[PDB]
C-alpha cells in the first residue's frame, strides 16, 4: 500500500568507542583520594650514605 | 639582647605578576635577579641614594608561562630560570640572551638548584621527577624516588666537609610530605626526613650547610641537620607559610606566612620581629602575602616578593 521509512539510531557507550574521546564532553571523573597516616612526627629514618 | 629593628627602605616597582622567587650571588651584592608570573626575570641594580632601592636593569622574556623559582650563578654573570612551560633557561646576565635551553621534564618546573661550583644543574619539576643537567643543556641523569610534586630543591653549600670531597649534597621535598637527601658525583640517594604533617611548600639549607629548614601548609616549620642526620627543632606558623630563608650573618630564619613575613631567632627559639607593610583599600582578609624571600649577601638587607607584584626591601636599622 506504500512505503515505509525506518530510522535507526544507537548511542553506543563512549568508554568503548576506541579512535576518539572515551566520554561525553561534560562527563566529570574525580580520583578518590588515598588514605594515609601522619602521625610519625620527629622520624629521622637514615638510609646508608653513598659517595 | 640584639635589639635589632629592620625597616622597610625601598620598593622595587616594575613586574606585572606575583614575584614568586629571588636569588643574589655573593660576589657581586648589587645585583638581584627576580622573577614572577609575567613570564619574565628582571635584574635590578641596587642604588643607596634615596626610596628606591634597586634599579631595573633588563628583562628576560623567553618563557611561554609561569616562572616559578630563579636562580644565579656562583659567579653572579649567569641565572638559571624555572618556569612553568616545563623549560628551564640560562641567561647571561649581561647580554640579555638565553644561552642553553633545558628540555625533559614532562610537568611544569617548580624549583632549580645551582651547582656549589658551575658543574651541574639541579632540577625540580611536577613530573615527581628530579633533573640534573649540564651547563650545555643536556640532562645527565633523572633522579626518582618522590612519588608526588617536587616543589624545592636547594643546595646544601659544602662548608669544611672532609679538606674536599667531591660530593654534591642537596635536599628536595614537594606533596609527599617527605624530605629527601641527594649525593652527586654516584648520584644516588641519602637520609630521609618525615616529619610534616602536610605537605611541604618550601626548604632551604642553612648558609653553613649543615641545617635544614623545611615548611608547608598548616604552618609547621621543621629544622634539621643534614651532616647529623637528626631533628633539630620545630616551630607553628599557624598561618600559611609560602617560603623561607636563612640569614648569612644572624641565626635567623625569615617565614612568609599567609599573614605577614615573621623573623625566628634559632638561638633563642623564639620569634623576635612581624613583617606588615602597609596597603590601601583592601579588606584585611586579602592581604597581598610574601611568597619570595632572599636575605643580601652580608645579611643586612631582605627582599620580599609579594603577590601584590612588588618587591619591597626591608633594610636592618638597628636603632639602638
Amino acid at each position: 500500500q506504500g512505503v515505509l521509512g525506518i530510522k535507526v539510531k544507537i548511542m553506543k557507550d563512549p568508554s568503548r568507542n576506541t579512535s576518539g574521546p572515551k566520554a561525553l564532553p561534560d562527563a566529570v571523573t574525580i580520583i578518590e583520594p588515598k588514605e594515609e597516616e601522619p602521625v610519625l612526627e620527629p622520624s629521622v629514618k637514615d638510609y646508608r650514605p653513598t659517595e | 639582647s640584639s635589639n635589632i629593628m629592620l625597616v622597610l627602605r625601598g620598593t622595587l616597582e616594575g613586574h606585572n605578576g606575583w614575584v614568586t622567587s629571588l636569588s643574589t650571588s655573593a660576589a657581586q651584592p648589587n645585583l638581584l635577579v627576580s622573577g614572577s608570573r609575567d613570564k619574565t626575570l628582571i635584574s635590578w641594580r641596587l642604588t643607596e641614594n634615596e626610596q628606591q632601592f634597586g634599579v631595573p636593569v633588563r628583562s628576560y622574556k623567553g618563557h611561554s608561562h609561569i616562572v616559578q623559582d630563579v636562580v644565579v650563578s656562583a659567579d653572579g654573570n649567569y641565572a638559571v630560570s624555572a618556569s612553568w612551560d616545563k623549560t628551564l633557561r640560562l641567561w647571561n646576565l649581561a647580554t640579555g640572551n638565553s644561552e642553553a635551553r633545558f628540555v625533559g621534564h614532562t610537568g611544569d618546573v617548580l624549583s632549580v638548584a645551582i651547582d656549589a661550583n658551575s658543574s651541574k644543574i639541579i632540577s625540580a619539576s611536577r613530573d615527581k621527577t628530579i633533573r640534573v643537567w649540564n651547563t650545555v643543556g643536556d640532562c645527565a641523569y633523572v633522579l626518582l624516588g618522590h612519588t608526588d610534586w617536587v616543589t624545592k630543591v636547594r643546595v646544601a653549600p659544602k662548608n669544611l666537609e672532609d679538606v674536599d670531597d667531591g660530593r654534591i649534597t642537596f635536599v628536595s621535598a614537594g606533596m609527599d610530605k617527605i624530605v629527601r637527601s641527594w649525593s652527586l658525583n654516584s648520584y644516588r640517594i641519602e637520609a630521609d626526613f618525615i616529619g610534616h604533617n602536610n605537605y611541604i611548600n618550601v626548604v632551604q639549607p642553612s648558609p653553613d650547610g649543615s641545617l635544614a629548614a623545611s615548611a608547608g601548609k598548616d604552618g609547621q616549620i621543621y629544622v634539621w641537620n643534614l651532616k647529623h642526620k637528626s631533628a633539630f627543632m620545630n616551630f607553628d606558623a599557624k598561618d600559611e607559610v609560602f617560603a623561607l630563608a636563612f640569614s648569612p650573618s644572624r641565626f635567623w630564619l625569615t617565614a612568609a606566612t599567609a599573614s605577614g613575613i615573621k623573623i625566628y631567632d634559632l638561638e633563642n627559639e623564639v620569634l623576635i620581629d612581624e613583617l606588615k607593610p602597609e596597603f590601601a583599600g583592601y579588606t584585611k582578609a586579602q592581604d597581598p602575602h610574601a611568597v619570595s624571600l632572599a636575605w643580601s649577601a652580608d645579611g643586612q638587607t631582605l627582599f620580599a616578593g609579594y603577590t601584590d607584584n612588588v618587591i619591597r626591601v626591608w633594610q636592618v636599622m638597628t636603632a639602638n
